[PDB]
């Protein structure tokens, strides 16, 4: 590289090099390795005869620091012509004879010529083409090396020891300087004989055939293709071609007015059902109340001692069936489970996890008997009704009014806290307190929501689930519905929502399934909006007495009982629900730091310590309605967790549509008079993403009383 | 006596006897890449699995000399099958153990330890809401030393940390940096670390810039708070406050005796002539001097030889 031939010799070597090259006629830029072989053999012909003169009597000494002979010609540094001139003179003044080409130093006390060769690859083989191309004639030569080796013709090494070591020295530590950077491999691999060759690459073969076959149609070689490419001129091409286009082709701009847009169509058919994990608005919990605050335990006993809190079982018997399956194996899967929970007292010891015995209804809801059998296609060749695979029109559903209730009851206020975070340092820069008192505020707000509730519900499920996968793997085991919370007052409690029984669980990849049963309480009746649960089979088991106001009154308690089974990657999606409150908080900030950049202040204070600004975030028959800051924390608070527990394809496609369509209404309302070329087809989009989920149905319910106010 | 009886059985193999003897140290750097490319099995699970169990953790032998096997609660702190020991073994030796003075870590360590000294004595100014427009020039992360480049920073540290591993250049010049002659000297008796010694004198003394949209202060003092300073609306102002000559004659030479170390160079001679390894597995055969060979205007007098 030039640069280290730059920095490694000094100006007046390297001067010498420009020279050299310019008559030969080549280039610095393109050819590099050439530059560094010609600057190391002049450097190398210099230091070879330096500190080196002969007295009058004829012996020869080093000196430092008189009109004495140098005992040295130098030739290398002069043109051609000079060149053979001097030598001309010499040879004529002491009768030798012209050798051929041009020796590189000349000797008086010995009267002969020597010549200076630096090799790259070992010394053997090189001293033979320099015998074989000097011969007949009286010339020593020379050969060096960069690894520390020398050789001259009859072991005559005209020198003195000290003299070639600091040449091998030199030429030494050049290698190794030069290794270090990147550049030995490549200086190495230009030596060609007595020649120096940047790089080589041909085609030569098959590759000539393949790309004789990829140009366009009116060519058969490449040079032809790259002479055609050199030798052009662009005269009038684009414009003659786009004059001889046709008008059809064009971008026409229809403006988007007030009266433009049109409500967003919707499905018809048969209403849509409950398909979460764990049901939401209609769970109850039975409270251990306090427990020790040393006690750090098993959670089996833990269900255990919450379930001994309840009198009041019954007879069990069905009220809602299932339509499809057997519903007396779920009697008998209810009372398994209830008679293997009391039966630990006959065991010498106590057991940490419990396994259920493998019984025929259990065995039929887990689906045990359902596998179908794999053999090679030859053998099953002539068989008959034979389908490729499940590839049906997925059914069309409408859209109901219990997904805005859960909504609604999704945003309130509860008697406890679900939360309680770490500390961090003290504050001492005002950002610091600017940043504390958003925080502190947000948390204020949204800590007692009943979304909280919902992420410790998820995230405490999963992690169990996931664990008693991994650790068990060929029984069916018991798992517990468990929450931790801390009351009004300062203590600690523990909930019960239910149990889990789980199948096999032998998982190689990601995407194999395990199958469970879960079974959850409820005072909920079934047989107010039957077309909600159409997975479930509800049985009646009990009774429940209620404390709230004057007197006592007795309702009835249900179970809901249904088959399922997850997923391991989705097991890592249900335990990570904190992004929720990250999220949320995010979307806050960066309101109020939108505005604080067009109102150059700080505008935190005017959000939350003001008490008179209201945001429009509900609907009535009278019209919308408006909140507090508190309000709208919650809720997109629970908007956010409603999107990870429902996530499906059909939200990306009807977001980023929306997006679009938002963004243009916006643009209208601006006064910017904004336009569109197709806006058939982004409807056509929409409706084309709204297929069977009542989430997405709710959002396009949503966006269509948006538009209907916007314009309005 | 072990690495030598590995190494044997190595070359009793066909196959690494070709891979010993056609590499060159020079690619010893490329074959060490062909290790593998999947390990990322959710080492966060991984992780809160292994601390479930007992035992997790690895230690050297002479640990059950040193910790007892139980504490006065009457909790296993190790177990025998290298051998496995718990966490409460690492709490313990940090609440009972032997002491030892720490007096070279504020000289190892001394790159961190400016840094508290610059925020603890700062002091702190008005923070300012607007717009602001920011353009991108050359910072530098790492301000290095002065009045040295980054060709003898690598020098210094390879003499420091590794003095028998130097070959060719530092072992022909005739020269004695400063620094490296105080660097040496504090140093003597340190145990800490070979290799966290060289990280840490890199970290010192090499200079290394990037490009950063930077909107504020340009010296390097400015860019390692840049994350404090300024935001999306905002700016908040904020001041820190406060080896002899020898040449090589050739390869090696069996008239000369048996090769010796670097480090006993020191005997030698007036002019003799030794075998030595230098640098990662050179034997060369050296001399020492009688002469000068500087680089004064001695090379510039041979313009006498020409344009006559």
């Amino acid at each position: 590289m030039e640069d280290f031939v730059r920095q490694c010799f000094n100006p007046m070597i390297v001067e010498l090099a420009e020279k050299a090259m310019k008559e030969y006629g080549e280039d610095l830029k393109i050819e590099t390795n050439k530059f560094a072989a010609i600057c190391t053999h002049l450097e190398v012909c210099f230091m070879y005869s330096d500190f080196h003169f002969i007295n009058e009597q004829g012996e020869s000494i080093v000196v430092e620091l008189a009109l004495l002979k140098h005992r040295f010609e130098i030739i290398e540094g002069r043109d051609r012509t000079m060149a053979w001139t001097v030598v001309n003179s010499i040879c004529n003044t002491t009768g030798a004879e012209k050798p051929k080409f041009l020796p590189d130093l000349y000797d008086y006390k010995e009267n002969r010529f020597i010549e200076i060769g630096v090799t790259r690859r070992e010394v053997h083989i090189y001293y033979l083409e320099k015998a074989n191309k000097i011969k007949s004639e009286n010339t020593h030569i020379h050969i060096f090396s960069f690894t520390g080796e020398e050789m001259a013709t009859k072991a005559d090494y005209t020198l003195d020891e000290e003299s070639r070591a600091r040449i091998k020295t030199r030429l030494f530590t050049i290698r190794q300087e030069m290794a270090n950077r990147g550049l030995w491999d490549s200086f190495r691999q230009s030596e060609r004989g007595e020649e120096t060759i940047e790089e080589r690459f041909e085609i030569t073969g098959t590759m000539r055939r393949l790309a004789d076959q990829s140009l366009p149609p009116n060519f058969s070689c490449l040079e032809n293709f790259r002479a055609y490419v050199d030798g052009f001129e662009p005269n009038g091409y684009i414009e003659g071609k786009l004059s001889q286009m046709s008008k059809e082709v064009n971008a026409k701009i229809e403006p988007f007015l007030k009266t433009t847009p049109r409500p967003i169509r919707l499905p018809d058919g048969p209403p849509c059902f409950q398909r979460s994990k764990f049901l939401l608005m209609d769970a109850l919990k039975l409270s251990i109340e306090d427990p020790s605050h040393e006690g750090e335990g098993i959670p089996l006993y833990d269900a255990i001692k919450c379930m001994r809190t309840f009198f009041g079982w019954k007879e069990p018997y069905i009220v809602k069936p299932h339509e499809k399956g057997i519903n007396p194996n779920y009697l008998l899967s209810w009372k398994q489970v209830l008679a293997e929970l009391q039966d630990i007292e006959n065991e010498e010891k106590i057991p940490r996890t419990k396994n259920m015995k493998k019984t025929s209804q259990l065995k039929w809801a887990l689906g045990e008997n359902m596998a179908p059998e794999k053999v090679d296609f030859d053998n099953c060749r002539d068989v008959s009704d034979l389908k490729q695979y499940d590839s049906d029109e997925p059914e069309l559903r409408s859209l109901s009014s219990w997904i805005q209730n859960e909504f609604n009851k999704a945003c309130e206020l509860t008697d406890s806290t679900w939360i309680e975070l770490d500390e961090i340092g003290e504050d001492v820069a005002p950002i610091e307190y600017i940043a504390s008192m958003r925080r502190n505020y947000f948390t204020a707000e949204v800590s007692h929501c009943r979304a909280t509730e919902y992420i410790m519900k998820g995230v405490y499920i999963n992690t169990a689930l996931l664990n008693a996968s991994c650790a068990a793997m060929d029984d069916f085991q018991l798992i517990p519905m468990i929450s931790k919370c801390r009351t009004k007052e300062g203590r600690r409690k523990t909930n019960l929502y239910g149990f889990i029984i789980k199948g096999r669980s032998h998982l190689r990849n990601d995407t194999d399934v395990v199958n469970f049963v879960s079974m959850e309480f409820s005072l909920t009746d079934p047989r107010l909006e039957p077309h909600k649960w159409e997975k479930y089979c509800v049985l009646e088991i009990g009774d429940m007495l209620l404390r709230s106001a004057i007197g006592q009154m007795s309702r009835p308690m249900f179970l809901y009982v249904r088959t399922n089974g997850t997923s391991k990657i989705k097991m890592k999606w249900g335990m990570e629900m904190r992004r929720c409150l990250l999220q949320s908080l995010q979307q806050i900030e960066s309101m109020i730091e939108a505005e604080s950049s067009v109102k150059e202040k700080d505008m935190t204070k005017e959000f939350f310590e003001n008490k008179s600004e209201t945001w429009p975030i509900g609907e009535s028959p009278k019209g919308v309605e408006d909140g507090s800051i508190g309000k709208v924390c919650r809720t997109l608070l629970a908007k956010s967790v409603f999107n990870s527990l429902y996530a499906s394809p059909q939200l990306e496609g009807f977001s980023a549509e929306s997006r679009k369509l938002l963004l243009v209404v916006q643009a209208l309302r601006d006064n910017l008079e904004p336009g569109t070329f197709d806006l058939e087809g982004l409807y056509e989009a929409i409706e084309e993403c709204l297929i069977n989920d009542p989430w997405v149905l709710l959002n396009a319910s949503w966006f269509n009383s948006f538009l209907t106010h916007a314009l309005r | 006596m072990e690495r030598i009886k590995e190494l044997r059985n190595l070359m009793s193999q066909s196959r690494t006897r070709e891979i010993l003897t056609k590499t060159t140290v020079d690619h010893m750097a490329i074959i060490k890449k062909y290790t593998s490319g999947r390990q990322e099995k959710n080492p966060s699970l991984r992780m809160k699995w292994m601390m479930a169990m007992k035992y997790p953790i690895t230690a050297d032998k002479r640990i059950t000399e040193m910790v007892p096997e139980r504490n006065e609660q009457g909790q296993t702190l190790w177990s025998k099958m290298r051998v496995m020991v718990s966490p409460l073994a690492v709490t313990w030796w940090n609440r009972n153990g032997p002491m030892t003075s720490t007096v070279h870590y504020p000289k190892v360590y001394k790159t961190y330890f400016e840094k508290v000294e610059r925020l603890k004595h700062g002091t702190f100014g008005p923070v300012h809401f607007r717009n602001q427009v920011k353009i991108r020039r050359r910072v530098d992360i790492n301000p290095g030393h002065a009045d040295l480049s980054a060709k003898e920073a690598q020098d210094v540290i390879m003499e420091v940390v590794f003095p028998n591993e130097v070959g060719a250049r530092i072992l022909t010049s005739e020269s004695q940096l400063t620094i490296t002659k105080e660097k040496k000297e504090e140093l003597q008796d340190c145990k800490i670390s070979p290799l966290m010694v060289a990280y840490m004198l890199e970290r010192e003394l090499v200079r290394k810039t990037r490009f950063l949209p930077v909107a504020g202060g340009t010296s390097s003092v400015y860019i390692e708070v840049l994350h404090l300073t300024q935001g999306t609306c905002w700016e908040q102002m904020y001041t820190p406050g406060g080896r002899r000559g020898f040449l090589i004659l050739g390869k090696e030479d069996r008239r000369y005796g048996p090769a010796l170390s670097i480090n006993e160079l020191s005997n030698l001679a007036k002019g003799e002539k030794a075998n030595v390894l230098i640098g990662q597995g050179d034997v060369v055969l050296v001399m020492k001097r009688k002469r000068d060979s500087s680089i004064l205007t001695d090379s510039q007098t041979a313009t006498k030889r020409i344009r006559m």
